């Protein structure tokens, strides 16, 4: 009795920039009662986490944010790389109340238009969090599909409580026919985890496109208090950084130069990076009976192995979900840390 | 693929299979081997087309003998069904084969649907096409025009350019479905329904509907050519006995009398102002009467036969003179008297019903006119206003419904029964009498057909039971196997709403009325259903009086604003063309984004042929349970020479029917096994009949589905719609229910072969 | 529909979007009305939010749900302008143009906000919406009336300009009757047959209004050893481990840490004029997008003449922030000057190398 994944047979490409622009809905639809304040409370309140959590894991992208109110397509965050705007944003959205039908047609296009300025090597990307069970479109929209995926732009949307035709026929188009990306949610927690799968960066099988060497430069930062002076926000800020080559100040962020407009990063940025290119094999469960290892962890150390021989206590199991690479044992908590938080392989990094 | 059945290649067209769809070729490739008729029931949910044609195709061209196959859709809609998927299949025979097609294949369906002449097609009534070609292109107007070149005569040259070139030859080597035909043929300016209809003499396989087959009035030309010993399909052959039935009756009302009388007048008008200029050919055809049937003339007609002949195909027909009719000017005083009779038996105060050997003796009572010389009207009048070349039709139309009733009530007995009611009760006391007249047994025009063919098939996603249709047609079977849904999922949800939230059993039983605790339970449930069901929604009223009271009346409530602030609704009108506007925006409403209902009648249009994929289709409804004897009592005579003739008792018929027509609606709503949807019933009467339903449909419906509420279905259907909304695609346990390309079958059965 | 030339000449977009924010116009006045820039490159850095307000901006609503519900979604405000009035209202006119039609011929006289729409109640929802209303209330006079005589014939030559030749699958027309010439019964009252048509026409005017798309080792071992052996050798004296040992050892490493204690809390984590902070603080946002237009073009390469307008420009500005340099040290001092300063200073040492910068390059290119 196990839940795991057999394999990962893309760990050799992913869209490490990003610009999603995740669009909520915020129609009479969310108003109903099947999620414990309403559809719509917990919605924004998971977007906020997910807001977090992606500007987290790819802290060099952009993002921003639209609603679908009356049907219409209002922006209320433009596509910028800070989270706190974003995050402010939704949080005044939280306590406004939704209206109108969802516009799926006129939010699509609103994105596609959004989506313009960004380069060829940065990726594009949107988020239907869709909860109605209609749309209303003032124009055709096979029209606007075919000029998306004319304009390279994957999406995945995340349906409530239904499947929608229209909905899979657009995941479907969109993402190179490969249809996996309509995924609809049936619990709450199956809901926190669809957001989590769609932080991560957005591999099928990628066509060989251009791949396109960027200029940047990190920044140095500043020492002086008193002199607080800022080129990004023209303020007093009490000390920041310096563009290699613009040189001129800029408030903190990995955001790209005012002044000579070249991406600035430290390195941590393209660390988490590392990190989700070449992720490890998933450690398998050690046989329960013909293990014969340490009765201890690896990593740490706990005494969580078997009971020798009790009827069935002992029939079902026994912890010792083991690596591959390494070859050493690691108890579930273990396991299930390492490849949740670092993915440093304990013992694989030794030798 | 391409795997064996012990001797056949089988050029299936896809990798995957179906299991059931394996059972299916096999049992029929068993029947095919020895003669015998052996209905079969495989459920709609998978392709019962591919896996037909398939087969046969294969069988066909790999033993030397049965060389042609014969296949009866319910419609020309299904007709062009099975034409595009056979080209699909062909294409991929020779794919995978290279080219050893030699093959052809052709739709027959008529000349409405047909005739690319602009003007003669711009025309509505299919009727009065026919006539227009007729004219345009007979064995007459031919001649006035080469021998009298002039204005008067015109042609379609669609039937000129055929007369050149194709009628040495055939259209060059396709499976032409009429997309394809008509795009071809109006390339090549040629009249498509005389090409397949001379045609007919070559395809390998043919598909026509049912009436080509029974109604005996069009079914003349079956040039034994056709089979003689062909293997015979009824796909969707649920409605045969109806369409046999309606194929034999035939109705009268005053009015069309007194457009006989008016044609008769004209008649003697024709027959004097020719008989002046011309007699002495009128009694060349004497001659031609006296020799025989005139079958010279009669019958070897490439283009005349006029009046079709409403009698089973001649053999129940003599060959002498009509006596005393051979005068025409006898003939037309024949109907005169008859025209008369008529009128005054019409005028009979209540309802009437008599024997047709009853009614024959009282007219000879009244009018001593025998059987014999009243049998013969029919050609009579028809070569007789050929020697009239008459001008137009529309004046004959009654003369032609009085020489069809006169033929087929002197022609049959103790079958048929005559019915006299004089009104319309649902708007009584009022002057319309009507000399209904139809049959009872169902066998009667079946009959030729199981006499002639050997090997035939029926086939149906319905059927059930599988011993009524022995019983009533009165043949016999070999093979009466039902096949199951072997599913590694639940895919759709039965349901039987008997209560509303009032608790209350409900039905469209009462009345045809209102009682409004009925019609706002109905509206709750339409609307809860529209909120919860993504786009696609149907709903199959029981008849349309009841839909029209029903909506007119929801429409009275607030009812329909609701489900218009979420889906589209797109009623049923008796008009087709609009209906099938309506219908084609259902389905691209559907496909867009807004959700769209639309809500239709079971004994109607809609469910005969139309088909309800994954996205067009999730939730049926069957408001009610169809019934008919909302009106009057011809289902009750002949649900008394039912239970005379067979040992079947009324309500059991009456169920029998509902659930043929219930099971019908319902089966429409998959088309794979990909597909998924809800079917949820509204009555009290539902919950025991659920052993009449169709096997597979009873499978699905658990005990504990029965008599819900309104609300726990609600509740259901919303676990459903999330559940199947997964992608549960182990793609492990589909090793199971597909059968995976070429092996799973040959391992598993080659292995099965125990 | 939203291109870089596009949104360039939109002057009157331009203009919207600097009545849009305060300090946009402020900023472009500032780059225009101090002798500045053109505002054709001040819009070219800013194009995205010129784009993102066009979309903003032409954003039909669907017709559809409300469009329907102005008939039937909308049966109890008999008072005022209801909700959405001229959304509503012209929601109706795109619906239907009967209404819109009548309601204009109907403004020089008989004004159409109440009593035209008192009427219209009666008069069209009985003639759209619920059943023929024929006797009771039959207000729908005048122009009513006309409308509704148009409106007949009217939704009559829209459905006929409906009809298409439906692909043969679903052509139930010729699917019925018309393969055969046959005889039936039939038996299955006027009027409502007409409401159903009213749907089915409502429906597919809207769909149609959607598709019309408008050492190692030996000695290491040693060593290793000797170490184990120590300690094996009892020892471990902990009380012999250090304390602090030479009390001068243990100073001198409190100097060190006392020391980087000092350095690293010099890190503190309030202008005096706020006026000629305000003004610094403008100097300093001209300055900066300023040379973001240099940084921008002296990168890119062929608007040469663009480029040496922009660095004249630039020359001029460091000369004006220099002469603002003197005029604070004039009279703000010197600790208000120096804090002007400081608080310029890196601006200032931007420009001053974007100057040099350019003077290097074009001597390369010159020399
Ligand atoms: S077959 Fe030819 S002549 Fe006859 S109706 Fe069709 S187009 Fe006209
Ligand atoms: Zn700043
Ligand atoms: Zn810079
Ligand atoms: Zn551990
Ligand atoms: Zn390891």
């Amino acid at each position: 009795k196990k839940r795991t994944a057999k394999k990962n047979i893309t760990p050799y490409q992913r869209g490490i920039i990003r610009s999603l622009i995740l669009t909520l809905d915020c129609s009479e639809a969310m108003l109903e009662k099947d999620l414990r304040p309403n559809r719509h409370a917990m919605i924004i309140q998971y977007a906020i986490d997910f807001v977090h959590e992606f500007f987290d894991q790819n802290p060099i992208s952009q993002m921003g944010i639209i609603i679908m109110r009356n049907g219409l397509a209002q922006l209320v965050s433009q596509v910028s790389g800070n989270p706190q705007d974003h995050i402010d944003a939704l949080k005044s959205i939280r306590k406004q109340e939704p209206k109108g039908n969802p516009s799926l047609q006129n939010a699509l296009e609103m994105a596609r238009g959004l989506l313009l300025p960004v380069p060829a090597h940065c990726t594009r990307e949107v988020l239907i969090v869709f909860g109605s069970l209609s749309t209303t479109d003032p124009g055709d929209i096979h029209q606007t599909i075919d000029s998306l995926v004319s304009e390279k732009i994957r999406v995945k949307v995340l349906g409530l409580s239904a499947q929608v035709a229209i909905c899979k026929e657009l995941c479907k188009a969109t993402n190179y026919g490969d249809e996996s990306f309509y995924k609809i949610l049936l619990d709450e927690t199956h809901l926190k985890e669809l957001f989590n799968e769609a932080v991560t960066p957005l591999p099928v099988n990628k066509i060989n496109k251009g791949f396109t060497l960027v200029k940047m430069g990190f920044p140095t930062r500043i020492f002086e208090d008193t002199p607080t002076f800022c080129s990004c926000h023209s303020k007093l800020v009490y000390g920041g950084y310096f563009c290699p080559n613009c040189h001129s100040k800029v408030c903190s962020l990995p955001t790209v130069c005012p002044c000579c407009d070249l991406m600035l990063i430290l390195s941590t940025h393209l660390a988490r990076s590392y990190h989700h290119l070449m992720p490890l094999k998933t450690f398998a469960e050690v046989p329960t009976t013909e293990k014969f290892r340490s009765e201890d962890c690896f990593s740490c150390q706990s005494r969580f192995p078997i009971l020798k021989n009790h009827k069935n206590g002992k029939l079902l199991t026994s912890s010792r979900y083991r690596c591959e690479d390494c070859k050493q044992e690691f108890c579930v908590d273990c396991d299930v840390f390492i490849h949740e938080i670092l993915h440093n392989c304990p013992g694989c990094e030794s030798k | 693929m391409k795997f064996y059945i012990d001797d056949l290649p089988v050029l299936f067209p896809y990798p995957k299979i179906y299991p059931e769809q394996y059972n299916y070729m096999c049992d029929i490739k068993k029947t095919l081997d020895v003669g015998g008729n052996s209905i079969l029931e495989m459920p709609s949910g998978t392709g019962k087309t591919v896996s037909l044609l398939s087969l046969t195709i294969a069988y066909q061209m790999h033993y030397p003998e049965h060389r042609k196959i014969i296949y009866c859709s319910r419609t020309m809609s299904e007709i062009e069904k099975a034409l595009v998927e056979l080209e699909n299949l062909m294409d991929y025979r020779t794919k995978e084969l290279g080219y050893q097609e030699d093959f052809r294949g052709l739709g027959l369906t008529s000349r409405k649907n047909l005739c690319l002449h602009p003007e003669v097609s711009k025309e509505r009534k299919g009727t009065v096409v026919d006539e227009k070609c007729r004219r345009m292109t007979n064995g007459q107007a031919k001649r006035k025009l080469e021998e009298d070149p002039e204005a008067n005569v015109e042609l379609c040259e669609y039937h000129e350019n055929l007369y050149n070139i194709e009628v040495e030859d055939y259209l060059p080597k396709g499976v032409f479905s009429f997309e394809k035909l008509l795009k071809y043929c109006e390339e090549k300016t040629l009249c498509p329904y005389f090409i397949v209809r001379r045609m007919i003499s070559l395809c390998n396989i043919i598909i026509y509907s049912y009436h080509y087959l029974l109604d005996p009035k069009i079914a003349e030309r079956v040039s034994n050519e056709v089979s003689k010993d062909s293997i015979v399909i009824f796909d969707e052959a649920h409605n045969i006995d109806n369409v046999c039935i309606e194929s034999l009756s035939l109705d009268l009302t005053t009015d069309a009398l007194r457009r006989a009388t008016r044609g008769a007048n004209a008649l003697d008008e024709r027959i004097s102002e020719v008989r002046k200029v011309d007699s002495q050919k009128l009694q060349d055809e004497y001659e031609k009467l006296v020799q025989g049937l005139h079958s010279a003339d009669i019958l070897t007609d490439q283009e005349e036969p006029f009046v079709e002949t409403p009698v089973l195909p001649q053999d129940l027909l003599t060959e002498a003179i009509p006596g005393n009719i051979r005068r025409a000017e006898h003939f037309v005083s024949f109907l005169k008297r008859l025209i008369e009779y008529l009128k005054t038996r019409m005028k009979v105060l209540h309802v009437i019903s008599e024997t047709p050997k009853s009614f024959l003796q009282h007219l000879k009572q009244l009018t001593f006119i025998e059987r014999k010389p009243l049998r013969f009207c029919s050609e009579r009048l028809s070569l007789l206003v050929r020697t009239l070349e008459v001008t137009e039709v529309e004046d004959f139309t009654a003369l032609k419904d009085i020489a069809t009733f006169a033929t087929l009530i002197s022609t049959y007995e103790e079958g048929f029964l005559l019915i006299i009611e004089p009104y319309e009760i649902e708007n009584a006391a009022v002057p319309n009498p009507i000399m209904r007249f139809t049959c009872l047994d169902a066998s009667i025009a079946i009959k030729p057909v199981f006499e002639r063919f050997s090997s035939v098939i029926i086939t149906s996603g319905t059927i059930s039971p599988l011993d009524m249709y022995p019983r009533m047609l009165n043949f016999k079977t070999v093979l009466q196997k039902s096949y199951a849904m072997t599913l590694a999922k639940k895919s759709f949800l039965p349901m039987i709403i008997t209560k509303g939230s009032d608790q209350v059993a409900i039905s469209s039983r009462f009345e045809i009325r209102n009682d409004p605790s009925i019609v706002r339970n109905y509206g709750s449930m339409l609307v809860e259903f529209a909120k919860i069901t993504p786009d696609g929604m149907v709903v199959f009223f029981p008849s349309y009086l009841y839909m029209e009271s029903i909506v007119s009346m929801w429409q009275t409530m607030g009812i329909l604003d609701e489900v218009w602030k979420h889906k589209l609704i797109l009623v049923e009108t008796p008009d087709a063309q609009e209906t099938s506007l309506a219908l084609e925006t259902y389905r691209k409403a559907c496909s867009n984004g807004r959700g769209a209902i639309l809500l239709s009648v079971a004994r109607g249009k809609v469910s005969e042929g139309i088909d309800f994929d994954h996205q067009y289709g999730r939730t049926v409804l069957m408001i009610g349970i169809p019934f008919q004897y909302t009106e009057s009592r011809i289902l009750k005579a002949r649900l008394e020479f039912m239970r005379e003739n067979y040992r079947i008792r009324e309500n059991d018929f009456l169920s029998f029917d509902a659930m043929r027509h219930a099971a019908q609606c319902l089966g429409r709503v998959l088309r794979g096994k990909d597909d998924y949807g809800v079917m949820v019933l509204a009555d009290r009467r539902f919950s025991r009949k659920r052993s009449q339903l169709p096997k597979w449909i009873a499978q699905g419906l658990s005990d504990a589905d029965l008599n819900l509420s309104t609300d726990m279905a609600i509740s259901n259907t919303k676990q459903f719609l999330r559940t199947m909304a997964q992608p549960t695609d182990p793609k492990d346990q589909e090793g199971v229910s597909v059968w995976s390309y070429e092996d799973l079958i040959k391992h598993q059965n080659s292995r099965k072969d125990q | 529909s939203l291109s870089k030339e596009k949104l360039l000449t939109n002057l009157k977009l331009q203009q919207s979007l600097l009545k849009g924010n305060k300090v946009l116009m402020k900023v472009f006045q500032e780059t225009v009305i101090n002798a500045g820039l053109p505002p054709s490159e001040f819009w070219s850095t800013r194009i995205p939010l010129l784009r993102a307000f066009a979309l903003s901006t032409s954003q039909k609503v669907g017709p559809y749900n409300v469009l329907s519900t102005i008939k039937p979604v909308a049966s109890s405000e008999n008072k005022v302008n209801v909700n959405l009035s001229r959304e509503k209202i012209l929601n109706i006119f795109e619906n239907y143009p009967i209404v819109k039609k009548a309601y204009t011929d109907n403004v020089p006289k008989n004004f159409k906000e109440p009593e035209f729409w008192a009427r219209f109640f009666s008069s069209k929802l009985f003639r759209k919406l619920r059943g023929e209303k024929i006797m009771q209330n039959d207000r729908g006079d005048v122009i009513i009336d006309r409308y509704l005589t148009l409106d007949q014939e009217f939704d009559r030559k829209d459905d006929d300009m409906l009809l298409h030749p439906v692909k043969k699958i679903i052509d139930l027309d010729g699917n019925i009757q018309d393969d055969p010439v046959v005889r039936g019964n039939r038996p299955d009252s006027d009027g409502t047959v007409d409401i159903l048509k009213g749907m089915n026409r409502l429906s597919e005017k809207m769909i149609m209004a959607l598709k019309n798309e408008y050492s190692n080792q030996q000695m290491l071992q040693q060593l290793s050893l000797v170490m184990d052996n120590l300690i094996n050798k009892l020892d471990l004296n902990q009380v012999v481990p250090n304390n602090e040992v030479s009390n001068k050892i243990n100073k001198r490493v409190i100097t060190a840490i006392k020391i980087n204690a000092k350095q690293a809390k010099h890190n503190n984590v309030e202008v005096k004029s706020t006026l000629p902070i305000d003004l610094l603080e403008s100097c300093r946002m001209l300055h900066t997008t300023c040379c973001e237009f240099l940084k921008h073009f002296y990168i890119h390469q062929k608007q040469a003449s663009t480029v040496k307008k922009l660095y004249n420009h630039l020359k001029d500005c460091i000369e004006k922030l220099n002469e603002l340099f003197q005029d604070v040290l004039n009279g703000d001092g010197e600790s208000m000057s120096n804090t002007c300063t400081a608080y310029l200073k890196p601006v200032l040492n931007s420009i001053t190398l974007a100057t040099h910068k350019y003077d290097e390059y074009f001597n390369e290119y010159n020399n």
